[PDB]
C-alpha cells in the first residue's frame, strides 16, 4: 500500500572539509574560501601600469643613470617593482643613508 | 543526526533528485518519485547566501603595502616587525580557522533543524490518520494521489478527508 | 615575467584575484588584497554529507 | 522556530502579556486570559545576565594613552604606527562583530530552546488525557479550573484525576 | 537539558556506572544494574579527541625570543612595544577565553543531544508494545531478560515478540 517519505539530497561528489568532530568530512557541495593561486605574472593595477626598474637600484632610476631610463612620462603609477638583487648600484660608491626612509617615502 | 535525523534515524543520503537539497519521496499506486522541497530550501539558502555576504563583508581590504626592508643597525626593527606581522597573521589564521569550523558545524546542525522541523510538520497532520514506520517514513492506513501529495507539501491535509478510513484500517492492527 | 594583464592586487608569485578573502600564498601584497595566513586550506560546507548505499 | 515553533509550528508574537518573556494562555469557563511563566523565564534571564557580564567583564580597559605622533624622517614609524593600529582595530572589530552575530544567533535558538522544551514539560502530563490541537495549543476531553491551570503550570496535574473524562470523551471520536 | 533532558525531563546524575559516561539502567525480575553505551559513548569521546587535538595543534608556536629592553632616548619605541605586546596579549586571552566558554557550551550540548537522540531511538523500537513513564524510563506491558536488554542495546528488538502481550496487558488500562 502507499507510503510517504523524507528525502534529501547527495551526489557522487567527494569534496571534503576538516571538522571539531570529523576529518576529510565528506558533502556534496563546498565552497573554497581560499584562493591558493597565483596567476605566475606581474599584471598591472585597474589599467594603471607599474615602475619597472629592470635591472636597477632606486638610486640607479632616482639619480639618473643612463642604463636606467628615465621615464620622465612614468609620472604615477600602482606599485614599483625591483628584483631582490639589483644590478646596477651607484656607478660612483658612497654611503647612501636614510634608503629606508626614502624607500617609505616613494612607496606611493 | 545532531539533533536525530541524519546519521541518526535517518542512515543515508539520496542521489536521485538534485533540484534541491530538501524534498519527500512519494510512493502510491501510479508508481514513485521524488520530488524536492523549494520552499524551505530556499529560505535555508537564502540564509546561506546572508553567511557568507557576511563573512567576506566583514573584511575590509585597504589599498594596502605589505612590505617593508631595513639595515642591519635597527634589528630592534626588524625582529619587531616580524613579530608585529607574525603576531596578527597568526591572529587573522586562528580566528579563521576556528571560524570556518564552527561555522561549518552551525551548517550542518542548520541542515538537521530543519529537515527535523519539517519531520515534525509532516507528523503534524497525519497523527492518528497514519503512523510512524522504522525511519524516515510514515504508513498510510489509507490511499494518496498526486493531489494529495502536493497538498500536504504545502501544509494542507484536510484531517476528516481519510480519517474514517484510518479509524478502520488501523482496527485490523 | 611582466605582462600587459590587470588586477586588483599582486604579490611576486603572481598577480592575484581580489575576489576573496584570504590566501595562504604569501604575505607580500600591494592593492585591493586578501589576507595572509600559515594554513593549507579553508573551505565552507555549502552542502552537507554524501552517503549512498 | 530552529527547533521546531517560532515560525516553526507558531507563526506569530502575542503583545497582550508583558510580565515575563513566556508564560500559557488559559482558556475555560470563567474566562480567558494570558499568564507569564516566572520559572523559566527568570532562570533564563539569569542566563542572560551571566552573558553579558561575561561579555563586557573580559575586556580589561587599562589607563590608556592612545596617541603618538612624529617628524617625517621616521616614516618607518609612521607607517608602522598606523599599520599596528588599524591592524588591532580591525581585529577587534571582526571578533565583536562575528561575536554579536554568533551570539544573538545562540540567543535565539536559547529562547526557542526553551520554548519547546515547556511544550514538552506540558505535553509531558497530559499525554493521553488530552490532544494536540492545530499548533501552539491542547484541547482537553475533559474541564479545568483556576486550580488546574496553576497546578499544571508547575509541573503538577495528577493524571488520575480526569483519566477517565478522558478514556470515555475519547471515544466519541 | 537544552534540548529536554538534562535538569530537562531528568533531574540528576548517577554516580554508580563507571566504565563509561552514557548507558541503561535494566531492571527485570533477575534483579537490577547499570550498564554503558559504549557504542556511542566511544564515537562522542572520539568527537573530543578530536576536538583537543583540532585546539592544541591550531596553535603554531615559534622558537621564539620574546624580550627586548632599550635606553630612554626610544621612548616611542618603549611605549610602542608595551602596546604592541599588551595588545597581542590581549587578543589571545579574549580569544581563548572565548573559546573555552563557547566550546564547553557546545560540548553540554553535544552531551545533551547524543542522550535524546539515544532516547529517541529506545523510543523508536518500543513505541506501542511499551510506555513512557515519569522522565527518564519506560515501562514494558511484557517481560525482558538479560538477552532482551542485550539486544535493545544494539538496535534490535523483534517488534513482534512481545507485541500481544502488549496489545492485552494495555487493555486493562
Ligand atoms: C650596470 O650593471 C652592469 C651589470 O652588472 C654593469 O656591467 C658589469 O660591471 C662589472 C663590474 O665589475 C663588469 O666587470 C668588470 O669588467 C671590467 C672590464 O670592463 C674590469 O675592469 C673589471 O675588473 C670587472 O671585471 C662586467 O663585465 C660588466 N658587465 C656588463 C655586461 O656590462 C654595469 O657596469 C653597470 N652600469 C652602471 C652605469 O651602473
Ligand atoms: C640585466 O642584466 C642581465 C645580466 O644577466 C643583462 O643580460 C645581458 O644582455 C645582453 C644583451 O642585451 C647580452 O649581450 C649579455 O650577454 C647579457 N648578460 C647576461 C649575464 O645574461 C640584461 O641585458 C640586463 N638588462 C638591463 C635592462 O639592463
Ligand atoms: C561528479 O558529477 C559532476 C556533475 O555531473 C561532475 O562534474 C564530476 O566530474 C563527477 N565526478 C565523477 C568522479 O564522476
Ligand atoms: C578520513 O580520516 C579517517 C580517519 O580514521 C579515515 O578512516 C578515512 O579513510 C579518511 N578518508 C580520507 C578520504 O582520507
Ligand atoms: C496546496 O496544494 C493544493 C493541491 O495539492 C493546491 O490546490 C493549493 O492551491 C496549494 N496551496 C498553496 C498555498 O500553495
Ligand atoms: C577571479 O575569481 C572569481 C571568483 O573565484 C572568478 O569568478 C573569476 O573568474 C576569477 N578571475 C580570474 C582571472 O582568476
Ligand atoms: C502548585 O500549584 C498548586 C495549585 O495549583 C499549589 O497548591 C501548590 O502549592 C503548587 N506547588 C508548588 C511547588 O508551587
Ligand atoms: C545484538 O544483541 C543480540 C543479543 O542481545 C546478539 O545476539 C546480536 O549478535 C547483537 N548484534 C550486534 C550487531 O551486535
Amino acid at each position: 500500500e502507499d507510503t510517504i517519505c523524507i528525502g534529501y539530497h547527495a551526489n557522487n561528489s567527494t569534496d571534503t572539509v576538516d571538522t571539531v568532530l570529523e576529518k576529510n568530512v565528506t558533502v556534496t557541495h563546498s565552497v573554497n574560501l581560499l584562493e591558493d593561486s597565483h596567476n605566475g605574472k606581474l599584471c598591472l593595477l585597474k589599467g594603471i601600469a607599474p615602475l619597472q626598474l629592470g635591472n636597477c637600484s632606486v638610486a640607479g632610476w632616482i639619480l639618473g643613470n643612463p642604463e636606467c631610463e628615465l621615464l620622465i612620462s612614468r609620472e604615477s603609477w600602482s606599485y614599483i617593482v625591483e628584483k631582490p638583487n639589483p644590478e646596477n648600484g651607484t656607478c660612483y660608491p658612497g654611503h647612501f643613508a636614510d634608503y629606508e626612509e626614502l624607500r617609505e617615502q616613494l612607496s606611493s | 543526526g545532531l539533533f536525530g535525523a541524519i546519521a541518526g534515524f535517518i542512515e543515508g543520503g539520496w542521489t536521485g533528485m538534485v533540484d534541491g537539497w530538501y524534498g519527500y519521496h512519494h510512493q502510491n499506486e501510479q508508481g514513485s518519485g521524488y520530488a524536492a522541497d523549494q520552499k524551505s530550501t530556499q529560505n535555508a539558502i537564502n540564509g546561506i547566501t546572508n553567511k557568507v555576504n557576511s563573512v567576506i563583508e566583514k573584511m575590509n581590504t585597504q589599498f594596502t603595502a605589505v612590505g617593508k626592508e631595513f639595515n642591519k643597525l635597527e634589528r630592534r626593527m626588524e625582529n619587531l616587525n616580524k613579530k608585529v606581522d607574525d603576531g596578527f597573521i597568526d591572529i587573522w589564521t586562528y580566528n579563521a580557522e576556528l571560524l570556518v569550523l564552527l561555522e561549518n558545524e552551525r551548517t550542518l546542525d542548520f541542515h538537521d533543524s530543519n529537515v527535523k522541523n519539517l519531520y515534525e510538520k509532516v507528523k503534524s497532520q497525519l497523527k492518528n490518520n497514519a503512523k510512524e514506520i522504522g525511519n524516515g517514513c510514515f504508513e498510510f492506513y489509507h490511499k494518496c494521489n498526486d493531489e494529495c501529495m502536493e497538498s500536504v507539501k504545502n501544509g494542507t491535509y484536510d484531517y476528516p478527508k481519510y480519517s474514517e478510513e484510518s479509524k478502520l484500517n488501523r482496527e485490523k492492527i | 615575467p611582466m605582462d600587459e594583464c590587470d588586477a586588483k592586487c599582486q604579490t611576486p608569485q603572481g598577480a592575484i584575484n581580489s575576489s576573496l578573502p584570504f590566501q595562504n600564498v604569501h604575505p607580500v601584497t600591494i592593492g585591493e588584497c586578501p589576507k595572509y595566513v600559515r594554513s593549507a586550506k579553508l573551505r565552507m560546507v555549502t552542502g552537507l554529507r554524501n552517503i549512498p548505499s
